[PDB]
């Protein structure tokens, strides 16, 4: 069964890159701005020196992850002014200079459905956020740059220099890549064209339905928001003691008998902010997960052309186009689908006067009474020529091959 | 050059440069983006510059840069292949182990005492 | 590792809330039934201290382990053989790689292609000759302003464009952006004479 017709079919993919860069420091949080409770908080040791320490390994290591996905090249592509990239309708993808920041038309869609007081809570009690190191602008600057690389440079922007390159001829590169020989698309342009500036469309449509979409970057801002939302409500825990506050401890009992329930709270509260600080770094080493494997996903299925099956969406992979995300990375995979199917007589070989005859490339075919060699991915009929064949042994040996003759191009040349 | 974050700096002159994170007290701004060393947040990047003209112990706070912009010249019958190439070795380092420690309970938590080692056999089977 | 086992250590002259911070001053001064609290608060506490310790190297062993993994690949792709995956063995084409050893370690040392100098050209995507189209079926057509000429993709080495370096597709009023030119047949001055 060869396909016949295809159809290229755009397919988001997300994922997350980066949590948010929290900190958190013992003696607000631990000790309500009091003394005492300094005094002992630093009787019990170097606990905040190894708690400072490991969140601020999971800050370095998400500007790591930040800037590992993203910053894969060292200079900055600009698209051209003129945009004829032989007819795909690239106004959605590339940068709208409309917003002061330079995001696109689907780079919008996405930062509108996460929305990332309560924060004054947390940054009373010691529980600030620092800023990413790599703003929306820079990140969104990168993302231009992949896409002017993919779309005019191919795929070689990635290798070494920067080549550029006809985008007809960059597909028809990409093409001749997954099987399908380039005189396919350079016959059926127009009509790729169409199904993938429709694709295009219908993945902007479905971004602009539900934010369920982005079920992942709405799980690494609602995880990280969530524990540290109920870091603060350990504040309000006896863990034992008279009261929850270091303020009417040290306004109701006296220093060798307050020192006791200090004693108590601060085991407490310093059990739940390790609690916490485990919690985070088992998150960020996922996150860490996520993000190599974004890493790999960009500098494979972006900067070249996957041929892991299933990798770069389902399909044959032709190209992607990363898209910035609140706190991630979204991927705008094109997949070569074959669509419609239609059966045929296969042969493995034939027998032309005792001596098989395998296709060099493709399989052997027949409508029923005649028979042609075709490539694999896409039904396109070639008479059995001494081109597409090459000759291997007798033909009694190999199993099920059938009878036919295989034209010869130089008869009519050799006659006169 | 202190970094106060999410403070304007009204509370703790032209020493100041507000930035996204906060107001870097101690650094002068500088518009001549350079790729940066220490990463400071919402892509200002301090560093250090000895300049032998005025304050040679200076610390600078540009804005990052993204590195060379690019202005390739597509064109819809224009391709460019290469004529020569170069063969260039690249490390790449990876760690793979390490070091397999290992810790006893009874010798570290207890200082070789036996009333100690009573105890933590009452705790339980932590160790 | 070496500065997490430095600051378990240090945990060791921590008081902890009790009046001493070794168990040899605590049953030198009190007694069992009041020395036990003491050494009932110096023993959760280092045995807190030591368990976030085991915690900290589990976590940091599972990232060596995935790192692990990761060269573990890098050596069964680069190495034993070559890789189709980008900028995966080093940026540029990767040719082959030479792993060397080092403490807690391992570096690579990967040789990567690298085209060095390109050189503008005006393509074509095919090639009318008499009404039908002539693909390339391995390179692209390029053009010194004058000929034509199929060279590969990666590298400028030209040739002439016979009918073997081309295969015909249909007619060549479909195709678009193509050309006009003389695939030189390689049998014109065989067939002659």
């Amino acid at each position: 069964a060869i396909p016949t017709n295809f159809t290229i079919s755009v397919t988001t993919e997300i994922l997350p890159v980066s949590m948010t860069k929290t900190s958190v420091d013992c003696t607000m949080y631990i000790c309500g701005d009091s003394t005492e409770c300094s005094n002992l908080l630093l009787q019990y040791g170097s606990f905040c020196t190894q708690l400072n320490r490991a969140l601020t390994g999971i800050a370095v290591e998400q500007d790591k992850n930040t800037q590992e996905v993203f910053a894969q090249v060292k200079q900055i592509y600009k698209t051209p002014p003129i945009k004829d990239f032989g007819g795909f309708n690239f106004s959605q993808i590339l940068p709208d200079p409309s917003k002061p920041s330079k995001r696109s038309f689907i780079e919008d869609l996405l930062f509108n459905k996460v929305t990332l007081d309560l924060i004054c809570a947390q940054k009373f009690n010691g529980l600030t956020v620092l800023p990413p190191l790599l703003t929306d602008e820079m990140i969104a600057q990168y993302t231009s740059a992949l896409l002017a690389g993919t779309i005019t440079s191919g795929w070689t922007f990635g290798a070494g220099a920067a080549l550029q390159i006809p985008f007809a001829m960059q597909m028809a590169y990409r093409f001749n890549g997954i099987g399908v020989t380039q005189n396919v698309l350079y016959e059926n342009q127009k009509l790729i064209a169409n199904q993938f500036n429709s694709a295009i469309g219908k993945i902007q449509d479905s971004l602009s339905s539900t934010a369920s979409a982005l079920g992942k970057l709405q799980d690494v801002v609602n995880q990280n928001a969530q524990a540290l939302n109920t870091l603060v409500k350990q504040l309000s825990s006896n863990f034992g003691a008279i009261s929850s506050v270091l303020n009417d401890i040290l306004s109701r009992l006296d220093p060798p008998e307050a020192e006791v329930q200090i004693d108590r709270l601060i085991t407490g509260r310093l059990q739940s902010l390790q609690t916490y600080v485990t919690q985070q770094l088992i998150r960020a080493a996922e996150i860490r997960a996520s993000a190599n494997l974004a890493a790999t996903k960009m500098s494979e299925c972006v900067l070249g052309q996957s041929k892991r099956v299933d990798f770069c969406g389902k399909g044959y992979h032709l190209m992607s186009f990363p898209q910035s995300a609140p706190h991630g990375v979204v991927f705008l995979h094109v997949t070569y689908v074959p669509a419609q199917e239609k059966n045929f007589t296969t042969a493995p070989a034939i027998c032309h006067d005792g001596k098989a005859h395998f296709p060099r490339e493709g399989v052997f075919v027949s409508n029923g009474t005649h028979w042609f060699v075709t490539q694999r991915n896409f039904y396109e009929p070639q008479i059995i020529t001494t081109d597409n064949t090459f000759v291997s042994g007798n033909c009694d040996v190999v199993i099920g091959i059938v009878n036919n003759t295989v034209y010869d191009p130089l008869q009519p040349e050799l006659d006169s | 050059a202190v970094l106060y974050q999410d403070v304007n700096c009204t509370e703790v002159g032209s020493n100041v440069f507000q930035t996204r994170a906060g107001c870097l007290i101690g650094a002068e701004h500088v518009n001549n983006s350079y790729e940066c060393d220490i990463p400071i947040g919402a892509g200002i990047c301090a560093s250090y510059q000895t300049q032998t003209s005025v304050a040679s112990q200076s610390i600078i706070a540009y804005t990052m840069s993204l590195g060379a912009e690019n202005s390739v010249a597509y064109s819809n019958n224009s391709i460019a292949i290469p004529t020569n190439f170069t063969i260039s070795v690249t490390t790449e380092i990876l760690p793979v182990s390490m070091t397999k420690t290992s810790v006893d309970c009874t010798m570290y938590i207890c200082g070789d005492s036996t009333e100690c080692s009573n105890l933590l056999l009452q705790y339980g089977s932590f160790c």
